[PDB]
């Protein structure tokens, strides 16, 4: 719908060049550590349901669980990041080009603004 | 003693009798007070006076905190959060300055109609009527602001008032 269809967009990209000019997220960031948990709780799943020691059972599985959590939550994170920075890109330009849809009004303060007021009793 | 201030807390000179006895009978209520003056007073008077010079020897400073006076809530623009902020900060703190004053003037009273004993109808009018003074600026001033209150509640009942203070004062003068 809204994001579907824009100007100089590649169909399958999933990762624009335009993309590398923000911030990339930290390795210690919560999200990506939501998803190093997300899979550890994989791997103990995994234990459980074939009936092996659920803590201690395969460690080189449960490592290859977290780390591949890992390795796909980074790239999300970074398209998520990019996807945000477009939205904000857009809506301040459209503002800008647009001014008279988005006027600045003016200022007035308490002391001339007349609000009812209600008692409580 | 001067651990309070008198100007604040007003008491009158304490004025009481000489012991002016018309028998020779001895008085149990002097003896007994001597017995225990002498029995209880003085011990506890070393006691105190042994502490406090202990206190002498370790002597430290606490100090009044002191505020500013930031913009008011009239003095804020409609979404200005910051000065709107500060405003009601300041106004909550002298909501609270306020409620101690009325105390302060609800002790005045109160000691006022013990002190007096039966004379206490007509020897505590002052107090009586600055409790009154007190009570109705106070209530001016933040009564039916209920649960929720803030400074531009108060600032809308105070814009209310005014409006038909003013509306009266220009009725009147039209007579
Ligand atoms: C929000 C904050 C965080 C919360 C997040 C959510 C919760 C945590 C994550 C959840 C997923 C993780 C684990 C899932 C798989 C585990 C399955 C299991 O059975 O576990 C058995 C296993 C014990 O089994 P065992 O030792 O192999 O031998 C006994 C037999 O296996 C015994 O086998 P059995 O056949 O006899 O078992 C039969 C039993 C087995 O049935 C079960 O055990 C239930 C399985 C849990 C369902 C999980 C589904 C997916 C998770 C969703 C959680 C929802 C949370 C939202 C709130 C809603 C709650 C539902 O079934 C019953 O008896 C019927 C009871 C019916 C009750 C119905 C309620 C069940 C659902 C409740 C789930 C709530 C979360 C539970 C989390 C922990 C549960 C183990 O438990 C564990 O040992 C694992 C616990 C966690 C290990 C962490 C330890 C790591 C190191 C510690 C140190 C920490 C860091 C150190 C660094 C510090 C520096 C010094
Ligand atoms: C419980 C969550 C379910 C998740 C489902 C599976 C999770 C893994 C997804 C598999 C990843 C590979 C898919 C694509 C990778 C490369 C291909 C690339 O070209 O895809 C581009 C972009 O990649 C995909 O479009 C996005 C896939 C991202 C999936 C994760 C989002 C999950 C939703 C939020 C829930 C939180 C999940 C957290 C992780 C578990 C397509 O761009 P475009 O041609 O223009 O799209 C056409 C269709 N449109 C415009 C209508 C959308």
């Amino acid at each position: 719908t809204m994001m579907s269809g824009r100007p100089g967009r590649v169909p399958l990209q999933f990762l624009p060049n335009e993309a590398r000019s923000l911030p990339p997220p930290k390795l210690t960031d919560p999200r990506l550590v939501y998803m190093g948990f997300l899979g550890y709780c994989s791997g103990l799943i995994d234990n459980a349901i074939r009936r092996r020691p659920v803590v201690s059972a395969g460690l080189h599985r449960q490592l290859l669980y977290v780390t591949s959590f890992v390795f796909f939550g980074y790239y999300l994170l970074k398209r998520q990041d990019y996807m945000y920075a477009l939205r904000d890109h857009d809506m301040f330009a459209y503002v800008k080009s647009h001014p008279e849809d988005f006027p600045e009004k003016d200022k007035k303060t308490y002391g001339e603004i007349l609000e009812e007021f209600h008692p409580v009793r | 003693p001067d651990s309070w201030d008198k100007d604040v807390y007003p008491e009158p000179p304490r004025r009481t009798p000489a012991p002016a006895p018309q028998t020779s009978l001895p008085n149990p209520v002097t003896y007994l007070t001597k017995i225990f003056d002498l029995l209880v007073d003085r011990p506890v008077t070393l006691a105190r006076e042994f502490i406090e010079q202990q206190h002498a020897k370790n002597r430290y400073y606490y100090y009044h905190r002191e505020f500013r006076r930031v913009p008011d809530i009239t003095e804020c623009e409609e979404k200005d959060i910051l000065c709107m902020f500060e405003a009601e900060m300041q106004w909550r703190r002298d909501y609270k300055v306020d409620q101690e004053i009325v105390n302060i003037i609800q002790e005045r009273l109160k000691a006022c109609q013990q002190r007096e004993g039966e004379s206490y109808r007509q020897n505590c009018a002052k107090e009586l009527e600055q409790f009154t003074q007190v009570s109705k600026a106070f209530q001016d001033r933040y009564s039916d602001l209920g649960a929720h209150y803030s400074a531009r509640k108060c600032l809308a009942k105070q814009k209310q008032r005014m409006l038909a203070e003013r509306k009266a004062a220009k009725e009147a003068a039209a007579a």
